[PDB]
């Protein structure tokens, strides 16, 4: 069984590929402050990272 | 050996696939297609329902007896000569089929593009001798009443009260091994890589198991509502939805519209999505100018079709085209199944990818459908976020006991089902506030309308993601939950308020 | 006599079938049709209402007056060449029609399917003969521009400005007497035996009265909303909405498209319902397989036809085709009708019954037949019991008065409607609350969702009944009304704490 | 001169209509066509999005570049034998069309329906020797794979990684320059009185241009959900979306499904209104008797057409038919835009009007036909005051800062667009209470249902603005409305007298 | 004269008990309750139907 | 310029009495009051469009 990961988080991780960890991305689906959210790619394959390793 | 069979099949059913027979083949298939513990008989939840009247047509093998009347025996051609008056358009309608004109079958040139349909007859005519329900030397000579309806190649009279059937997959899969089989594998091929949906599942190897084994339909006391959902959940169980009764024509389950009384509606509107598309526009604009008579391999070729079509996308493997229609289901309709968008990035899902790429290079550049399909993925994704944003607001008020009539009028669901929070039952269900009107709002917001919106991108029509389906209806549904649990929270601030002016 | 025509018509109009004659059939048809008292005009309401441009086309006996331009005095031969230039379609239509073209209908031979064409003429000419339209071995020549515009078989001039009429049902019923008395005796057969509907009601035959006669329609000020309702109410007025003006064609009349602009909507999705069954997915597919021309009789032999039509399935009785549509009507479409689901039940109801699974059973054994219709009877009294259970709901907050709005800011329908709860107005007006809310969830509920319910099972379309017509909406609409009433409760509750503490 | 081509356009492009050569028109219009000013490129908002894969196919001419691989040097020949099994159909539907088979319309006899062809070829192939892309007594041999991709009557070989473009409407009008002018006039005969919309639309000729100057296109993150809407505004860029490639027939383009993919929807259900009236449920009644093939000028009488379709009373204007459907125009889809309503009586709609009756009056009389077109009129205006009524109530709430969540939970709307009451974006994109629920309500009420009242109205589908779309729903709306403004009121006074018990 | 008014769920069990016994006991098509269907004897819902037909003549 | 905003409801009305004198009275196509269909004198509303149009 798969470890959950949200659809923000998995856009945001495609969006990140083949990409460096210190590139900074728009997010698919997160507005705050009138303004798209950026993420780091760094931060987002961390997360992803430790939910693959605790997938079956 | 049957070549569009995958070895997974012969795997699960212990068959040598350079050895086996005809025979061998068929009898080990229908030993799982007959087998309650592979999902044959009433299931899981039988002593829960009892069958209606139509349920003897439904599910034949469990339910169908013989009418009392009339008390006759009969021959061949007495099934034909009382039914020419009695059914008049059945007799009317086989009389103008291939099963009821082999004999022009067999007279097919090697320049007429029906060709296939000879080699089609022979391998009929070998299944049958293996089985030994048909001489060596002996031809086919029809596919009449009594063939299907009591045993197949049936030389003598029939009891009318005992020995009629409905002939049900393994009746057809007698002489059509080759389809059944095909049919069958969806059994051995749908697995996924997590469990996200049952082994063999969603397929029409297994829709009637599907239908029978959840729990609101086995529940529920509107048993003429429920089998409504079992009609579109009969392949299983019957041969004719696609190429109905009685003129069973391929031409005609080749044709879109063979699939859209079933996949069609609130929660999987691909009929709906397919025909508004350019590709279903098309189909539409030029379905006199195609020849629907050629087999789906020769259709791009000989049939002169440009543009896709239901069976021609979903029917087609690396290539070939065969009853399977499971091999490069990714999505599989209901983008939130826990485990299905985290897949959607693995070997797995990639291969199946490549394969959808194939498909659409019939016609497209492999980089215009990669751009397309790139687009579908993200755009489900993003339908997903925003039904999962709404869900976490109404699960919390569950948790937190505070929706509607929670505490104070939400009676349990009927036997066997358990209660819960925004389950499927509560969408075929309802009693007091159970479900509340929020808790059904973001049900049917991932059920329904995200649903929607993945079928409206992966069959190309732009309206039925943005403004009309998909994003559209999400977007109120998100704005309403919103509105309701801003109004809840104020309303029980201003009760806190009361309570505090009670302490006095 | 016509052999088509039911006994209960000739009783009607106190004629004596084995001595009547078609000029007295036709006058004792039309002195009824004609008659106010039985439905004709402008109706009990028609102080309320006055009619718009469109009006004369739709009620053209009540409303129509030939144009004061062009003042022409004109031949027939003047008809179709001015027109070739100020309608040039209509006449290009009605030069491809049989009304033009009757001698390649006296030329079509026994071999020929369309046969049947010959003797539907002939027929026609022995209507005429009968009234002194036509000489006793004058053979009609055509059906053209002035003969139905004017006066049939006219041979002299017409005054453009005095003349030219729109042509009504009984126009057509001059010569197609038995199709027109056919339609009419629907005011005969279709009578129920508790008053469930008015007699005579519903049909084709009554169509523009029941129009006329509804409250609403007559009260509102949005005559141009009103007045697409009359756009599908015309029957009665005309008869050229299934075969069409200006080509006629029967083939036209007999395919399913014909009925979709009528029969469809969220009150009664026939067209929807029956589209998405196997049946119309199948006349979908094999359209161009089917020889259209042939008559209904013929459909399933010389045809070709292997899947029902609306037509096929509804003008079938006992084993005959009529333009009678009303005599295996059970349900009526609106299942909460009062007396509609006791009456089931019925001897009366069992012998509709039977004649649908004669219908059926062209096709289907009668086992299978009745199994299914078995299927639509329960499933529409289930869909009916759960709206019954909401509506209680909603009916005892009306009683109670406690509805959203009910004594503060519920204004009253306009006249000569009655203020009520949850009545037909409510779809076509609101002013303030009213309605409330949760008063026309349970309206719609019922009048919307129900009916398409019904009509997805008379239609065989699963989706229809189940997850997207039918049963999944009542199942939003009972949980919301609910919820809602559980929410008003507790704020009665909380307003009844702040009282106490007043 | 191309006498089809209204004077405006000339005069805009600053030309001569009888000095002007093919060359000097199509270079003209290419260039406004083409300038940024004039709508092309990325637009107003272009910093604020990036485009997606597919984008290289919806805007070509700012965003595409040929694929990397093959590394492949072709000739024309070789552009067939290759793609035979690359991409089959694609070289099937061109074998089958008119491009791949020029000979066959040089054949075409006087007494032939389908001669108009053939003086059309000439045409072309005039346009090409003025261009300097055809000789003067050389024959277009055809029109094939090279032609379209790479460069017009190519004789040489072609890089796969250099050379190829994506067919773009410039790329037509090299050939069909009368269409391609035609089309691009409704930039100039598109001209609101009093500003109701921009100057040239709505129209095909702005169709992107209009979707990339909205706020929410640009400003929402779910770039992929923007895209299905630049999937119905394409035809400024690409001349294939009625006329498909790769058969590129115009009779497939005269058929009414060719425009349901994009004139459909929520908030214009025109393939909905026009197939459920008696017009539309005939043409599908009767699509086998009529001549497709016909051009619309001769579809009355040589086709057989007996019933109206899209293309035949949207693209005729004053007895002929052109690519420009913008000059009969008067309410434009949505009834409550800003002066359109008011602008209905003014000389300018009902010249427009005069025009409406005369495609009606090819069939029907003008008695009839002017009294359903008042019908037409009135109805919308009805559905307009209804929609109005309750709009009043709900501004108000906005004005009075009253709208659930508007002083505690309505964040601003994404980049660059400004904070407002029942706008656009409100649509697309959401958060928290903004847009509240019955600012999203009074939104759809217009934008949705009033919308689609007056295209049933429009189009003949007595159930498309009465029960079933427009006046039913638009009634709900006003109910659902007027109740939680009740229920929301009494609710503030429950609140008001807790606040005296309190003080 | 009009029928006697009979709720939907009665007209369901009525039918429900057509060639069974007044002793057979069916379940409702309709009715849910503490988490089971209700079951009605045959003989009880004959019962109340004729009383109806009987208040309607 | 830009069009002096006139409502649909006075736009009805001024149609209703677009060919008849100031003095008579019409039915509104829009408008309920006490249970009754209001009524326009012509005058009121060919006035108001007519002092909009000016301000145009
Ligand atoms: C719809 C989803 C189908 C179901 C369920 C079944 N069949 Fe089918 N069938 C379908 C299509 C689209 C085609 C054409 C396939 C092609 O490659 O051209 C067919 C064809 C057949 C045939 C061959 C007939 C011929 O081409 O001459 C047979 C013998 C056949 N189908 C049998 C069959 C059986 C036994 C099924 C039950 C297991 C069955 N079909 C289901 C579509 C669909
Ligand atoms: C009703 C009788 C059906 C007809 C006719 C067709 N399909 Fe179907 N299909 C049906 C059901 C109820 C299901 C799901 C079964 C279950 O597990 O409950 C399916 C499944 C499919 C799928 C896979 C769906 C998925 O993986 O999410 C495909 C790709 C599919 N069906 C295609 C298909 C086509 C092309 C058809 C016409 C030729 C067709 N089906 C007919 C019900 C019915
Ligand atoms: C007349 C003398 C008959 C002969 C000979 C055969 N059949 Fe028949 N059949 C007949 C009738 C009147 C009916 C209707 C029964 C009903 O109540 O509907 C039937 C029915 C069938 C059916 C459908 C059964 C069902 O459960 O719905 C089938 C499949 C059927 N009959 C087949 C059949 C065959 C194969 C026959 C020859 C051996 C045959 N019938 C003979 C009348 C007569
Ligand atoms: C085989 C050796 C080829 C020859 C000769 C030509 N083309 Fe091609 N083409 C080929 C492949 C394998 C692909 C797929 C590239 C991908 O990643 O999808 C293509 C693609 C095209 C396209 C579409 C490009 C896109 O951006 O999607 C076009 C328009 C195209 N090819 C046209 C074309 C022309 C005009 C040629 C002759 C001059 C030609 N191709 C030669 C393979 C081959
Ligand atoms: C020209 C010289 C004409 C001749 C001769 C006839 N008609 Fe005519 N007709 C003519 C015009 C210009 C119009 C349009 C009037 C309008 O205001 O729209 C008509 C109209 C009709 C109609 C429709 C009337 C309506 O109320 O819409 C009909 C039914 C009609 N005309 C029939 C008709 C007949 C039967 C004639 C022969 C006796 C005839 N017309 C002569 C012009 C001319
Ligand atoms: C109505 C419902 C219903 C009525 C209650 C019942 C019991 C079912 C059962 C299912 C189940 C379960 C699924 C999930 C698949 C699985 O294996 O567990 C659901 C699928 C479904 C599909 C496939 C959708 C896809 O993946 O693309 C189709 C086409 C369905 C359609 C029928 C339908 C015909 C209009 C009706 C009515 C229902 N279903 Fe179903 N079903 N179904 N279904
Ligand atoms: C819209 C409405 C409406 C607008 C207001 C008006 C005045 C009517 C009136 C009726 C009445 C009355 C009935 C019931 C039948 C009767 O005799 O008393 C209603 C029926 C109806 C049918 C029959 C439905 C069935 O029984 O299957 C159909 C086909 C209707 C069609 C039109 C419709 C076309 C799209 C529109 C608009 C309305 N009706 Fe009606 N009508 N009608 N109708
Ligand atoms: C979806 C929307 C959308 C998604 C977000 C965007 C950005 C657009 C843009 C527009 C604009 C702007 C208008 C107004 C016209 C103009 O020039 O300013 C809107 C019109 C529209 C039409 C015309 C309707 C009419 O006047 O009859 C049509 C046919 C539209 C269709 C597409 C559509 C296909 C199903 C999708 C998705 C959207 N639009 Fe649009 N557009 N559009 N559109
Ligand atoms: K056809």
């Amino acid at each position: 069984s798969l470890a959950p990961i949200s659809a923000k988080d998995m856009l945001d991780y495609l969006a990140c590929k083949d990409k460096k960890p210190t590139d900074v991305v728009k997010s698919h689906t997160e507005v705050e402050n009138g303004k798209i959210v950026r993420v780091k790619c760094g931060d987002i394959v961390a997360l992803v990272q430790k939910a693959r390793e605790q997938s079956g | 050996d049957i070549s569009t069979v995958p070895d997974e099949t012969y795997d699960a059913l212990k068959l040598d696939r350079g050895k086996a027979t005809p025979k061998e083949t068929y009898e080990a298939l229908v030993k799982r297609y007959k087998d309650p513990a592979h999902g044959a008989g009433k299931g899981t939840m039988g002593d829960y329902w009892e069958p209606i009247a139509i349920s003897i047509y439904m599910d034949p093998n469990t339910f169908y007896k013989p009418p009392v009347s009339p008390k006759e025996v009969a021959e061949r051609k007495d099934c034909v000569e009382c039914h020419s008056d009695e059914t008049p358009v059945w007799v009317r309608a086989w009389k103008r089929s291939t099963h009821a004109n082999l004999d022009k079958i067999r007279n097919l040139k090697s320049d007429d593009p029906l060709y296939y349909k000879k080699g089609k007859l022979e391998e009929v005519e070998n299944n049958l001798r293996s089985m030994g329900k048909l001489g060596e030397k002996e031809t086919l000579k029809e596919v009449g009443c009594i063939d299907c309806h009591v045993d197949v190649n049936k030389k003598d009279k029939a009891d009318h009260t005992k020995d009629i059937r409905m002939p049900t997959a393994d009746t057809c899969g007698t002489c059509h091994l080759r389809e059944f089989a095909e049919r069958e594998s969806e059994r051995d091929t749908m697995v996924w890589p997590n469990g996200q949906w049952p082994a063999g599942r969603p397929s029409h190897a297994l829709d009637y198991t599907a239908n029978i084994e959840t729990t609101v339909w086995a529940a529920m006391p509107q048993r003429e509502v429920a089998e409504g959902c079992t009609m579109c959940h009969t392949n299983q169980n019957k041969c004719d939805n696609c190429h109905t009764r009685h003129e069973f024509s391929a031409a005609e389950s080749r044709k879109p519209e063979a699939c859209a009384t079933c996949h069609s509606g609130v929660d999987h509107n691909n009929w709906e999505a397919y025909t508004m598309s350019k590709h279903g526009k098309l189909a539409e604009m030029n379905r006199d100018k195609w020849n629907w008579e050629v087999r789906l391999k020769d259709a791009f070729s000989k049939g002169g079709q440009n543009a896709p079509t239901c069976a021609a996308c979903h029917m087609e493997y690396e290539g070939e085209y065969t009853h399977n229609i499971t091999r490069k289901t990714r999505w599989a309709n209901y983008p939130f199944v826990p485990g299905i968008a985290e897949n959607i990035t693995s070997d797995w899902s990639e291969a199946r990818l490549d394969s959808w790429v194939l498909t659409c290079t019939q016609c497209h550049s492999e980089r215009f459908a990669r751009s397309y399909l790139d687009l579908m993925d993200k755009g489900t994704l993003e339908g997903l976020a925003k039904y999962q944003e709404a869900n976490a607001i109404v699960h919390k008020m569950y948790e937190d006991g505070t929706l509607t009539g929670q505490k104070t009028n939400r009676p349990n669901p009927p036997e066997p089902e358990k209660p819960g929070f925004g389950i499927f039952t509560q969408l075929f269900w309802s009693k007091g506030n159970n479900p509340a009107s929020l808790e059904l709002k973001v049900l049917e917001m991932a059920e329904n309308n995200l649903a929607k919106m993945h079928v409206g991108l992966a069959h190309v029509n732009p309206g039925g993601w943005t403004y009309t389906e998909g994003w559209g209806p999400m977007n109120r549904a998100y704005v309403e939950i919103q509105d309701e649990y801003t109004k809840m929270q104020e309303l029980s601030a201003l009760q806190a308020r009361v309570n505090k002016l009670e302490g006095k």
